[PDB]
This record gives C-alpha cells, sequence and structure tokens, in this order.
C-alpha cells in the first residue's frame, strides 16, 4: 500500500 | 524483523518536459512494486511472484496514489526552486524515502519518513512521528510548514496503520518465497606471479540474499591485512557474487585457507588452492 | 553542482572459458544526478544492444544501474565500460579483466 495525500513542501 | 519502504523519485527535466516520477516498493529489502512515468501504460506493476496475488482494485488502487503522488512531486519540486533559487530549467532530482519496521514481537519499531533535494538530505520525520529535523535554513521554511499544517501527524497514521497492516499482508503472501537462500558455489583461482609472491581469490558465485563473508586465513590466524574484496555485486540473474584476494608469498600456498559464510549454507565452506 | 561520482565493476555473469557465450556485466554505482550513459565496448567498439535495469538508489540517496550484453569472451577480444555523467569531466572506461 502506497502512501497517499500529504501537504507541499 | 521485517520492513516495507517506498523509494520515491521525481526528477526534473530540462525544457518543459514534466518531471519523471518513479516508485519502488520493498519488503524485506526486495523490491515488489513499481510505477513508473515513462512507461506508455504506467501503473504499479507486481515486482515480485508472490504479487500476481492481487487483484485488479488494488493494482488501480495503487497506481491511482501514484498519479496523486506524481503531481506532488511536480509542486514540491517547484517550490524548492524558489527555497533554492533556482533557475527555470535544469537537472533538479527530489527523493523520499518511507516505511515501517517490525521488531520481533510484529508490532511497529519503527517508522520512516524523510526527503533529499539534490541527493542531500532535506527534512526527516523523527522517530517519534511527530517532530522533524531540517537539514538547512532552506528545510526550515517546509517545516515551519508542516508544523503549522500538522503534516507529522497525518504520516503517524499511515506508519502505524496501514504501513503495519499491509506489511503483515505482504508477508503472509510472499512466505517461502522471500525466505528462500541461494547458497554459494566457491572456488578459488590462482594469478600469476611478481617476484616473491602469488594472488590467491577466492570466488562465491550464484548466492542470495547478497550478505555473505569471506575471509582469508593463514595457518589459521586470519589475515586482513591487505585483504583485496569487491563490493558484492549483482550476477544480473538474480544471484550475487563477490571475491577475497591475498597476494601471498609462492610456495605456502597451500597455507591458506578460506571460508565463506552465508544464511543459505548448512556449514560454512572451507578452500584452498 | 550535486553531483556524485560512480563506481564501475565489470565482470562476466558466469566464470568466463573463450568461445562460450555469456553476459558481460556492469555495475555502476554511487551516482547523483540519476542520469547517466553508460556504454559498454569491444575492441573500442560500443556494443549495439546494451541492457541495462531500472534506475534504483539506496539509503545514500545515490543511484545504481546494471548495464549488461552478451560477450562471448576470447582471448584476442578486449571488453569495456565507458560512463559519462555530470559529476566528471570526461568519461570513465574501465576495461574487464578475465581475473577479477
Amino acid at each position: 500500500f502506497a502512501p497517499g495525500v500529504f501537504p507541499y513542501m | 524483523p521485517h520492513s516495507m519502504r517506498y523509494f520515491e523519485t521525481a526528477v526534473s527535466r530540462p525544457g518543459l518536459e514534466e518531471p519523471r516520477y518513479i516508485s519502488v516498493g520493498y519488503v524485506d529489502n526486495k523490491e515488489f512494486v513499481r510505477f513508473d512515468s515513462d512507461a506508455e501504460n504506467p501503473r504499479y506493476e507486481p515486482r515480485a511472484p508472490w504479487m500476481e496475488q492481487e487483484g485488479p482494485e488494488y493494482w488501480e488502487r495503487e497506481t491511482q496514489k501514484a498519479k496523486g503522488q506524481e503531481q506532488w512531486f511536480r509542486v514540491s519540486l517547484r517550490n524548492l526552486l524558489g527555497y533554492y533559487n533556482q533557475s527555470a530549467g535544469g537537472s533538479h532530482t527530489l527523493q523520499q524515502m518511507s516505511g515501517c519496521d517490525l521488531g520481533s514481537d510484529w508490532r511497529l519499531l519503527r517508522g520512516y519518513l524523510q526527503f533529499a533535494y539534490e541527493g542531500r538530505d532535506y527534512i526527516a520525520l523523527n522517530e517519534d512521528l511527530k517532530t522533524w529535523t531540517a537539514a538547512d535554513m532552506a528545510a526550515q521554511i517546509t517545516r515551519r510548514k508542516w508544523e503549522q499544517s500538522g503534516a507529522a501527524e497525518h504520516y503517524k497514521a499511515y506508519l502505524e496503520g496501514e504501513c503495519v497492516e499491509w506489511l503483515h499482508r505482504y508477508l503472509k503472501n510472499g512466505n517461502a518465497t522471500l525466505l528462500r537462500t541461494d547458497s554459494p558455489k566457491a572456488h578459488v583461482t590462482h594469478h600469476p606471479r611478481s617476484k616473491g609472491e602469488v594472488t590467491l581469490r577466492c570466488w562465491a558465485l550464484g548466492f542470495y540474499p547478497a550478505d555473505i563473508t569471506l575471509t582469508w586465513q593463514l595457518n589459521g590466524e586470519e589475515l586482513t591485512q591487505d585483504m583485496e574484496l569487491v563490493e558484492t555485486r549483482p550476477a544480473g540473474d538474480g544471484t550475487f557474487q563477490k571475491w577475497a584476494s591475498v597476494v601471498v608469498p609462492l610456495g605456502k600456498e597451500q597455507n591458506y585457507t578460506c571460508r565463506v559464510y552465508h544464511e543459505g549454507l548448512p556449514e560454512p565452506l572451507t578452500l584452498r588452492w | 553542482m550535486i553531483q556524485k561520482t560512480p563506481q564501475i565493476q565489470v565482470y562476466s555473469r558466469h566464470p568466463p572459458e573463450n568461445g562460450k557465450p555469456n553476459i558481460l556485466n556492469c555495475y555502476v554505482t554511487q551516482f547523483h544526478p540519476p542520469h547517466i550513459e553508460i556504454q559498454m565496448l569491444k575492441n573500442g567498439k560500443k556494443i549495439p544492444k546494451v541492457e541495462m535495469s531500472d534506475m534504483s538508489f539506496s539509503k545514500d540517496w545515490s543511484f545504481y544501474i546494471l548495464a549488461h550484453t552478451e560477450f562471448t569472451p576470447t582471448e584476442t577480444d578486449t571488453y569495456a565500460c565507458r560512463v559519462k555523467h555530470d559529476s566528471m569531466a570526461e568519461p570513465k572506461t574501465v576495461y574487464w579483466d578475465r581475473d577479477m
């Protein structure tokens, strides 16, 4: 199961 | 102890060319899935046989995620440019390593999450899955941004729950396969003399996994001084190779023993010339 | 600016025997950026079909790749690997050694 949504750098 | 990781990369292209994104999954250090934007049909593909057991719901779900992450890197890669005062279009690379370790008790041992811009560390999530470690003054803007948005907490969730959950599952799917071991087929070679010295090379070929230990000894006492060893290298057929060499004082050839220790071996090999 | 210099190992998949087809490998490792160009040569001629593995990186963010090809070792012919990367001013070409 791969990574998902997240706040930008 | 077991683990799962995802090494992802997004490399910027000189021109207006959208950045190439690639993701590789790893269970117990074995690559198991892979996504690549360069492919004609960009999709997460099975990279281990025990992975073909997954239905389309899985492969579509994963591919969706990879395409979201594809755009996640396009932006962040755009933001880092500003942060670093970098120009319009050059070669820029951003990678991230995430995953989770499972102790002997199958409970979460550690969770990981870290980025690197241009091959140098950028920002990592500490082992408490709450605080961040920014590498430089540039990574300070991101960290403060990530402290504001509470990003850390949302990675803590994936790490403690979904990463752990899914590692337990692939571990079950790839039982014997991941645990398989191929034993090294060793042998020693002889090489021409330099007035008063000959080289003895011990070869270990056809082993899996990569971890191997080769040693050259003299009359029992291990000689580590002036021993030549190659970094383990893949044969290209899934097995690895390596070799240990010692420039031995001729005549005294048979005085040197070589042992090979590998997890696949029932007993460590010992060889001589 | 962020360049790291590739480490090359040219070696065959099986121990060489003149006349017996085999596969010559070029394990380029430790480089950054991920853009590189690896050439397998024979007698100074670029070998036409050189198959490269997919791009992967390790814990220290550096990349590695395995370039391989079909070759038939003889005593006369020489083989080698020429790597071109931005961390280097000029290509690095290392030769296959039967004994290593």
